[PDB]
C-alpha cells in the first residue's frame, strides 16, 4: 500500500469518485481534456499540496515519509488525512522510469496516473495538529479481492509515458531509446 | 408476519440457525445433470447448499430456489458479509432455507 | 516536435482510459441483475 | 398516471408514505416453503416485506412483486440511499408498494 | 430497419423526440395493483413513465417493457447520461418508447 | 463444436468476421412495436443491430437474442472492447450474430 | 450432496476436473442457429464450451444451462479467477458442467 498527506477529507474524495489531479474535478470525468506528463509532474509544486498537478497523484511508500511530506505541506492545518492506498498498475515508480532523469530522486514516489478511484483506497488516518490519531478509518468500498492481486505498473511500461521533451537527452539514450513516442528524440 | 430470520426460522421442522458474521469462501456451480446447484463454504469449515429443482418443490418453491442462487452468486462477487443462515439440518450439506447479511 | 507532448499525452490518455474500465467493470457490475431468459420469452 | 411516489400512494386503501433517505440497514431473504419472501430494515426502527406471491396480486403483480425483490437486493448490496417507501400499513410488518431513490 | 433513435420514433403515431443529455435524478418503481410501473425525473423537471402491461401492446412487446425498466434501474443507479428518449404523447407522464446513450 | 468466434462464423452463409477492438459508442434500445431490438454503433462509422425476433428465426436463438442484448447493455456501460464481431450482412443494419470480447 | 466439485464430476462418466487459478481470457457468444453458445479460453490455451441445448438434457438443466452462461459473462468481465472446471472430455472444446471460485 501507498500514503500520501491531503486536505481533502473522506466525503469530498467519495464526491468527486476518489483522489483526483489538479483540475480534474471527478475521475471519469472526459470533460477536461487535462495534460497528462509524468515529467511535467515530477517536477512541479502546488502549494497546500504534495505534486498533483499534470494528470498525476504523488504517493509515498511509507507512513513516516507521507506524514515527513504532510509536515512541509500542510504544517499548521489543524486537519488533514493520510490516505492508504492499493498498489495497481495505475501507479508508476517515479525513481524508476524516469531513471537519473527524476527531478526530486531522494523524495521516492509512486505517482498514480490519472487520478485514484475510491474504489482503491484502503483507509485513513486522521490528522490533527500535526499529530497522526493512529486509528484507520477504513473504506468499505475498497475492492479488497480486486486490489489484492495488482501491483504497481512495472517501469517497462511507463518508459513511453515518461514525457521528456523531443529535445531531451533521455529519448536519445538507455532505456528511454527502445519506447520513444513518434516525434521524440 | 415473521419479522426475522430466527421468528421465520422456528417455524419449520428440522431447521437450524448458523451465526457466520463472515464473507463467502468459495463457491461452486453445478449444471451437472440431476446436480444443477450450488455450494459455499466459509472458513469455519461449513459447506452449504442449495438443493436442486424438483417435483416435490411447488412452482413457488422454484421461483424462490432460482433467486437464492442469484443472491449466494452476487454474495460471493460482492464478497458481501454474510449474518446468519436459516437451513434444513437433515441432509447433508445442511440445505439453505433463509440468509441475512447486515450492515 | 509537439507530436511528442502529443504522442505522450495521447498514450498517456489511452493509458487511462482502458484503466477506467477495468475500474467501471469492477463498479458497474454490482447493479447488473440477471434475468430468467426463460421467464419473460 | 401520477407522477411520483406520493400521488401514486395516495390511490390505493390503507397506504402511508415512510420518508426513508438512508440505506437498507439488513437485508433477509427466504425460500422457505409458503414463506418465499423477503424483509428489510432500517435504523429508524421499522421493518418491511415483500409479500409472498399469493392471490392478492393479478398476474403482472406477479413479474412487479420480483423486480422488487431484485431493486431491494441491489440496494442492500451497493448501500444505495432509498427516498421514501410507500407501505400498505394493513399487514405486519407493513407491506411495500413503491419505493423512489433520488440523487 | 432504422439505424438511429429518430428514425425510430418517426415510423410512430403521436411519438416525440426529447433531447435530456443528463443522467436521471429520481427513480420510482411501484408494484401497487394496476400500477405497476416506473417513473423518472430529470432536474430540468420532466416526468416519462414505462406504462403498465395492458392491451395497447401487441404480445412481443411484453418482453421489451420489461427489459426497459431493467435499462431504468441500471442507467439510474451507475449515472449514465441518457441522450435522447422517443416518447409517447398521447399519455402523461410521457410514455418511453425507445431510449439511447452515448459514450 | 467450433473454437472461435472467425471459425464459428465461417460455418454460415452471408456473415463476415469484422474487427472492431474498441468500446461502442451509442446504444439504442427501442420497445416499440415491432421494432423491439438494440442499435449499437462505433466511432468508425459503423452501425449493427440484433434484429427483432422474427420469421426467419428457430426458437433456440429466442432466449439467445434476449441474451445478447443484456450483453450488449454492460459491455457499453462498462466500456468493455469488443474484439470482433460476426454479422449477417444481408440485412441493413448489419444484424450481429456472435460476439468475443478479450481481457 | 457432494460437498465439492471434485466430488461431483467424479460421479459422471466423462469427467473432468481442471484446475485452471486464472481469470478468463476470452468471452465468446453466439446466437446464431444451432451454435447458440458460450465458448471461453483461458491463456494457458484451453478452450471450453457450455452446449446448445443439446436433446439429451433434462429441463431443469435447461435453467442451469442459462445459469452457467450468466456466470461466465459475469467472471469474466469482473476479472474473477477461476479454481476449477468440471467438464466433460469427450466433446470438442471440453464441455463445462461445473465451476468453482475461491476467497
Amino acid at each position: 500500500r501507498l500514503y500520501r498527506a491531503d486536505s481533502r477529507p473522506p466525503d469530498e474524495i467519495k464526491r468527486s469518485g476518489g483522489l483526483m489531479p489538479r483540475g480534474h474535478n471527478e475521475y471519469f470525468d472526459r470533460g477536461t481534456q487535462m495534460n497528462i506528463n509524468l515529467y511535467d509532474h515530477a517536477r512541479g509544486t502546488q502549494t497546500g499540496f504534495v505534486r498533483y498537478d499534470d494528470g498525476y497523484v504523488s504517493t509515498s511508500l511509507s507512513l513516516r515519509s507521507a506524514h515527513l511530506a504532510g509536515q512541509s505541506i500542510l504544517s499548521g492545518y489543524s486537519t488533514y488525512y493520510i490516505y492508504v492506498i492499493a498498489t495497481a498498475p495505475n501507479m508508476f515508480n517515479k525513481n524508476d522510469v524516469l531513471g537519473v532523469y527524476s527531478p526530486h530522486p531522494y523524495e521516492q514516489e509512486v505517482s498514480a496516473l490519472g487520478g485514484i478511484p475510491y474504489s482503491q483506497i484502503y483507509g485513513w488516518y486522521r490528522v490533527n495538529f500535526g499529530v497522526i490519531d493512529e486509528r484507520l478509518h477504513r473504506n468499505r468500498e475498497y475492492r479488497d479481492r480486486y486490489y489484492r492481486n495488482l501491483n504497481i505498473a512495472p517501469a517497462e511500461d511507463g518508459y513511453r509515458l515518461a514525457g521528456f521533451p523531443p529535445d531531451h537527452q533521455a529519448w536519445r539514450e538507455e532505456p528511454w531509446i527502445h519506447h520513444a513516442p513518434q516525434g521524440c528524440g | 408476519a415473521p419479522q426475522t430470520i430466527t421468528e421465520l426460522c422456528s417455524e419449520y421442522r428440522n431447521t437450524q440457525i448458523y451465526t457466520i458474521n463472515d464473507k463467502i469462501l468459495s463457491y461452486t456451480e453445478s449444471m451437472a445433470g440431476k446436480r444443477e446447484m450450488v455450494i459455499i463454504t466459509f472458513k469455519s469449515g461449513e459447506t452449504f447448499q442449495v438443493e436442486v429443482p424438483g417435483s416435490q418443490h411447488i412452482d413457488s418453491q422454484k421461483k424462490a430456489i432460482e433467486r437464492m442462487k442469484d443472491t449466494l452468486r452476487i454474495t460471493y462477487l460482492t464478497e458481501t458479509k454474510i449474518d446468519k443462515l436459516c437451513v434444513w439440518n437433515n441432509k447433508t450439506p445442511n440445505s439453505i432455507a433463509a440468509i441475512s447479511m447486515k450492515n | 516536435g509537439d507530436t511528442c507532448n502529443e504522442e505522450t499525452q495521447n498514450l498517456s490518455t489511452i493509458y487511462l482510459r482502458e484503466y477506467q474500465s477495468k475500474v467501471k467493470r469492477q463498479i458497474f457490475s454490482d447493479y447488473q441483475s440477471e434475468v430468467d431468459i426463460y421467464n419473460r420469452i
